[PDB]
């Protein structure tokens, strides 16, 4: 089957005009459309039939079709335009999408994580398990490294960590879960969650409660 | 105005069958092309199928051809997607969308094709201690999604629900927390409302200091 390829990522400085390209076999003999998808959101049609905007879509969205290439153009780019952008083409018989282009808007301020570490609930402990929860929110850029300590020693099993995911305010979130027995938890004086973000480390510590 | 509302999502076994619906209003249904577009978690969009105004003709993507059946009922303003011989590849959020160029979209229902059992989450309070963070752990469930809210919907600001983890056990776990003035911890109650439709798990849980 035919492919529609898009750049997997595009970066633009604020106020400049984003350009997102779409190409495949025969795209100039076809109509191109484009969709904006924000995190946690349904797609939104921004351009159809190469270069028409639906009512409601701003004029700073433009589309063109030449060569074997469709191109989506966004002027006055700001951070609230960060999103996945999908080209699409019919004709034909089938409906082809592109793999999507991630639109990075540069110049967003670095933001350190708010971290919150939680001890197991009394209830879970009566249920004869234990779960430590490390919540990492509002950080930018979206890379964190997360380490766990029992007292002063690293924990090398029982750790479950999410990758970072873009919150609707363009900052990032992550979580990490350390599973233990009540005994393991009660042994040590404390557990720590250690999150390192862009060279700097935030650490939190809880203890059994007694 | 334009309403596209879906149903029918959930867990299904490989080789099993499942039917999705899309209930529509706000526009003259029988005049529009409709179709389905799906999106597997953290991956890209893919056309599934489309169907003419009259329902007299259909088109399919190669990967679902033979296995899916799109149909419509123009009197009840409903779109269907019969899904048979399900394969793990069919696991995706399924989007309802109107017309030649997908100009309106539903919110999507998630379909999960696995051999595995549903499992209800266990839900535990996450206790705190200026500001204080209290929260709820939604542990060990399958498949997605869960909904979490606070004080039966009433509490909405300061509320953050985290994306889940897929543990190597193949179960999910997630949390949701709420920031509150610490002073209010004495004179205000907090209960998290957690729903997991595929296992009929509904839980309330107070979070106390």
């Amino acid at each position: 089957q035919s492919v529609l390829t898009q750049p997997p990522s595009v970066s633009v400085s604020p106020g400049q005009t984003a350009s997102i390209t779409c190409s495949g076999e025969k795209l100039g003999d076809e109509y191109a459309s484009w969709y904006q998808q924000k995190p946690g959101q349904s797609p939104v049609l921004v351009i159809y039939q190469d270069n028409k905007r639906p009512s409601g879509i701003p004029e700073r969205f433009s589309g063109s079709n030449s060569g074997n290439t469709a191109t989506l153009t966004i002027s006055g780019t700001q951070a609230m335009d960060e999103a996945d952008y999908y080209c699409q083409a019919w004709d034909s018989s089938t409906l082809l999408f592109g793999g999507g282009t991630k639109l990075t808007v540069l110049g967003q301020p670095k933001a350190a994580p708010s971290v919150t570490l939680f001890p197991p609930s009394s209830e879970e402990l009566q249920a004869n398990k234990a779960t430590l929860v490390c919540l990492i929110s509002d950080f930018y850029p979206g890379a964190v490294t997360v380490a766990w300590k029992a007292d002063s020693s690293p924990v090398k099993a029982g750790v479950e960590t999410t990758k970072p995911s873009k919150q609707s305010n363009n900052k990032y979130a992550a979580s990490s879960y350390l599973s233990l027995t009540p005994e393991q938890w009660k042994s040590h004086r404390s557990y720590s969650c250690q999150v390192t973000h862009e060279g700097s480390t935030v650490e939190k510590t809880v203890a059994p409660t007694e | 105005e334009v309403q596209l509302l879906e149903s029918g999502g959930g867990l299904v076994q490989p080789g099993g069958s499942l039917r999705l619906s899309c209930a529509a209003s706000g526009f003259t249904f029988s005049w529009y092309v409709m179709g389905w577009v799906r999106q597997a978690p953290g991956k890209g969009l893919e056309w599934v199928s489309s169907i003419y105004p009259s329902g007299g003709a259909t088109n399919y993507a190669d990967s679902v051809k033979g296995r899916f059946t799109i149909s419509r009922d123009n009197s009840k303003n409903t779109l269907y997607l019969q899904m048979n011989s399900l394969r793990a590849e069919d696991t995706a959020v399924y989007y309802c969308a109107r017309g030649n160029y997908f100009d309106y979209w539903g919110q999507g229902t998630l379909v999960t094709v696995s051999s595995a059992s549903t499992k209800g989450p266990s839900v535990f309070p996450l206790a705190p201690s200026g500001t204080a963070a209290l929260g709820c752990l939604v542990k060990d469930y399958f498949p997605e999604p869960v909904t979490v809210s606070w004080n039966s919907g009433a509490l909405t600001s300061g509320v953050h629900t985290f994306p889940a983890v897929l543990q190597s056990s193949g179960l999910y776990s997630l949390s949701s927390v709420v920031t509150v003035p610490s002073s209010s911890l004495g004179t205000q109650t907090y209960i998290c409302n957690v729903n997991h439709k595929p296992s009929n798990t509904k839980v309330d849980k107070r979070v106390e200091p």
